[PDB]
RNA sequence: CCCGGCGAGGGGAGUGAAAAAGAACCUGAAACCGUGUACGUACAAGCAGUGGGAGCACGCUUAGGCGUGUGACUGCGUACC
RNA sequence: GUAACGGGGCUAAACCAUGCACCGAAGCUGCGGCAGCGACGCUUAUGCGUUGUUGGGUAGGGGAGCGUUCUGUAAGCCUGCGAAGGUGUGCUGUGAGGCAUGCUGGAGGUAUCAGAAGUGCGAAUGCUGACAUAAGUAACGAUAAAGCGGGUGAAAAGCCC
């Protein structure tokens, strides 16, 4: 904190206490007894456990069938207009998405629809294969992620 | 439901006259403070004075026990210098006897403010007649 | 109808107003008005020119008719102190604090 | 994640000095001194509620012996007698007869009178 | 016109129509309980239990609402000891009108 | 010497117990004039007991 | 517009959704100071409460010997770290 | 200052001996209740009529929880038909608390499950600020000294003549 070493005042004498820094933690303006430093929060997380959790992601979306296979999901432009259609018809709002080898135009529809959101099945992650109320995932994709968990 | 108070506004109270004359003072106190305190009926209620008015009598004539007469200590102090007079009892008997009584009953009632109302119910006397007729005392003893 | 006058920020303490209001409080107007005129203390005339204005206000913005009013209602809340220093002796500075009040006069007929 | 702090604390000095109201000067007025004088007054009433029960009995005991003693029998063999009357139990607080019905009173000495002959 | 009775683990002077608080009691909000050891009964000519409970006395009441009194603090404070408790307690009572003294 | 505990606001109270200052009342009207007046006094314009004295 | 020292401050008027926003201006706690009302208090002695408890005052329900405030009198009782 | 029975007072209300009542504690019993640790009988994603029993406590060990800020859940939910906060009240919790609602206020607040902590204050002669006390007391600074007339002025001992 920007200050001086002086003491503020002597120690005996003047009917005060002790005092020793103008910085103390307990003085007024300056201090701050454990000021933080920035951190990392990172956690490791085994890969055995995180391959392990995302089985038991897709399993448990299995059983509330939200997981919703279909051969070939994609749209014909990049308009979210066209996706909105699609999705509005296959009574789908919040959806997962998850194609196969990712194509751009569905990539950049669905950025503006915010229900909604699109992956390539190597990128699938755990939370976001939570947060939404069905994720839909193509064959093509299915064959992929099988690999992947093995 | 709660146990009954005597209630001061609606409490009894009573006249009586006791003769002093040979009774072991003392004896006596103890009797008069007792009923000078309520404590014979709906005491029961020992923030209320439920006792009765004894007027006492001849105290002069009050009797003593073993050797006390002559003997028998009565010290006071005037909260000044070094002032602490004290008088025998027949030296007590001899001025004003009224007092040996009184400071008796009074040791035997209690403590403060209310006890010290109780005292007010007993008007003793060293002669033998008093000026409560009207208030129709009825004798009694101990 | 009460209609009331005021002086906020007093320079006078408080305690030394009040000491003058409590001559006052209660009184016919009248009476209270000469109360104050014959009262040496300099927070008598802080009040009546309270009282005055109070009853100046009461004739021209409401019913009026100073010949039935009361100072009904009277006190002096404290207001904000002043801070000052006072040099004192062998450099010991001493605090000392300017004290302001706030008079409230309260006139009516009832 | 730097706290308030503040309203939570409020809240305490607030519910304390609640507790504190009708206790006089600053007992009813500042916190440091209103704690401590709520606390006693907690620490007075958990020994009072053991007092009070204490209190009575001995009320009655006295009331009791008033009365007994005005149908010419000392408390302590009254209650002897009770004891032995063909058993017959009944509480002292009960025993309040003594006041308000005297000659349902007298006829417990007599029971108990008996029992002791 | 009143009887006297055990019933909370305490006793009660009594008359009908009166109502009085005893400790809880199972039976449920409307019926009638009916004490039947009474110890003793009163008119303006009166029955002690020669031994305890009056020969035949009844007494009869309906319980009337249960409830549970206006809590009291416990507070234990060990001065100097950095040691102190405050604790809640209420206390479940049932309520009972009172219809019988059959003498 | 200083106190060694602080005066309860009741006290100030306490000692205040007589410092009420004290109204007036013994004020009079002069017969000549409007003027109230305290008694023995010369009233503002100048009387005192009618009779205009002290010109100014 | 009015009181006032062509003051300080104030009362109206008016603006404004609001001046329970008027410039010391959002909210506006606490210590601390007042005015008003109920109750108590001028024979009473101590950590100031707590237990019991009259009376007064206010709410009760058509009484029911209850709620709230106050608290004569009385048992017990030497603050906290 | 009685002051070497606690006091009054006592010739027993003292001592000794025998006896029978009684009072007397937060001990023991009674009625109601909660919890920790065991284990019957009814019966297991078991709690129970339950049932035996235990439940003072500094240092210290162990267990279970309240509440505060911030992330997500939340582009949800509540809210100008009134948020946060402030101030009452009511009911509820063993408690830290919770919930409701009158008043004030006038734009924000968030269940739930989780996640992270600048998470809880009465004391450190603690830090800052605000405000009490003493007290309307001390004092108003060289004991060279003032008096009156006129003036201005809202007011003049203190300015002006
Ligand atoms: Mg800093
Ligand atoms: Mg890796
Ligand atoms: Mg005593
Ligand atoms: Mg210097
Ligand atoms: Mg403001
Ligand atoms: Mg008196
Ligand atoms: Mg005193
Ligand atoms: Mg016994
Ligand atoms: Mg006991
Ligand atoms: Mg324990
Ligand atoms: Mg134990
Ligand atoms: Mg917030
Ligand atoms: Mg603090
Ligand atoms: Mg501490
Ligand atoms: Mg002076
Ligand atoms: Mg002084
Ligand atoms: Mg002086
Ligand atoms: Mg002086």
């Amino acid at each position: 904190v920007t200050g001086s070493g002086k003491k503020p005042w002597r120690q005996k004498g003047t009917g005060r206490a002790r005092s020793g820094s103008i910085k103390s933690p307990i003085w007024r303006s300056g201090g701050v007894t454990f000021a933080a430093r920035p951190q990392d929060h990172s956690q490791k997380v085994n890969k055995k456990m995180y391959r392990g959790a995302l089985k038991s992601i897709l399993s448990e979306l299995v059983r509330q069938d939200r997981l919703i296979v279909v051969e070939k999901f994609s749209v014909e432009a990049p308009k979210t207009k066209l996706l909105a259609q699609k999705l509005k018809d296959m009574a789908l709002e919040d959806v997962l998405i998850i194609t196969g080898e990712l194509d751009e135009n569905l990539f950049l529809a669905a950025r503006n629809l915010h229900k909604v959101d699109v992956r390539d099945a190597t990128g699938i992650d755990p939370v976001s294969l939570i947060a939404f109320d069905k994720v839909v995932m193509t064959a093509d994709a299915v064959k992929q992620v099988e690999e992947m968990l093995a | 439901m709660k146990t009954f108070t005597a209630k001061p506004e609606t409490v009894k109270r009573d006249w009586y006259v006791v003769d002093a004359t040979g009774k072991t003072l003392g004896r006596l106190a103890t009797e008069l403070a007792r009923r000078l305190r309520g404590k014979h009926k709906a005491e029961y209620t020992p923030h209320v004075d439920t006792g009765d008015y004894i007027i006492v009598l001849n105290a002069d004539k009050v009797a003593v026990t073993g050797n006390k007469r002559t003997d028998k200590v009565y010290y006071h102090h005037t909260g000044h210098i070094g002032g602490i007079k004290q008088a025998t009892f027949e030296e007590m008997i001899a001025r004003r006897p009224e007092r040996v009584i009184e400071i008796a009953v009074k040791g035997m009632l209690p403590k403060g403010p209310l006890g010290r109302a109780m005292f007010r119910k007993l008007k003793v006397y060293a002669g033998n007649e008093h000026n409560h007729a009207a208030q129709q005392p009825q004798v009694l003893d101990i | 109808m009460e209609t009331i006058a005021k002086h906020r920020h007093a320079r006078s303490s408080a305690q030394k107003v009040r000491l003058v209001a409590d001559l006052i409080r209660g009184k016919k107007v009248s009476q209270a008005l000469d109360i104050l005129t014959y009262t040496n203390k300099k927070a008598a005339v802080l009040v009546k020119k309270v009282l005055e204005s109070a009853i100046a206000n009461a004739e021209h913005n409401d019913g009026a008719d100073i010949d039935d009013l009361k100072v009904t209602k009277i006190f002096v809340d404290e207001g904000p102190s002043m801070k000052r220093i006072m040099p004192r002796a062998k450099g010991r500075a001493d605090r000392i604090l300017k004290r302001t009040s706030h008079i409230t006069v309260v006139v009516s007929d009832r | 994640a730097r706290v308030k702090r503040g309203v939570i604390a409020r809240a305490r000095h607030k519910k304390i000095l609640k507790q504190a109201k009708g206790y006089y000067g600053a007992r009813s007025r500042v916190y440091r001194v209103a704690f401590q004088a709520v606390i006693k007054a907690g620490q007075y009433a958990y020994r009072d509620r053991r007092q009070r029960k204490r209190q009575f009995r001995q009320l009655w005991i006295a009331r009791i012996n008033a009365a007994a003693r005005q149908n010419g029998i000392s408390y302590s063999k009254f209650i002897n007698g009770l004891k032995k009357a063909s058993v017959e139990i009944d509480r002292k607080i009960l025993a309040d007869i003594a006041v308000f019905d005297k000659v349902a009173f007298t006829a417990l000495v007599e029971k108990a009178k008996a029992a002791l002959a | 016109m009143y009887a006297v009775f055990q019933s909370g683990g305490k006793q009660h002077r009594v008359s009908e129509g009166q109502t009085v608080r005893l400790e809880k009691l199972d039976i449920a909000t409307g019926e009638t309980v009916e004490f039947a050891e009474v110890l003793m009964i009163a008119n303006g000519e009166e029955v002690k239990i020669g031994v305890p409970f009056v020969d035949g006395g009844v007494i009869k009441a309906e319980v009337v609402a249960h409830g549970r009194g206006e809590k009291v603090k416990i507070v234990k404070f060990r001065r100097r000891k950095h040691y102190r408790k405050q604790q809640g307690h209420r206390q479940w009572f049932t309520d009972v009108k009172i219809t019988g003294i059959s003498a | 010497a200083v106190q060694q505990n602080k005066p309860t606001r009741s006290k100030r109270g306490m000692r205040r117990s007589h410092d009420a200052l004290t109204a007036v009342t013994s004020l009079s009207v002069d017969k000549t004039s409007g003027e109230k007046h305290l008694r023995h006094h010369i009233t503002a314009d100048g009387y005192y007991r009618g009779r205009k004295v002290i010109a100014k």
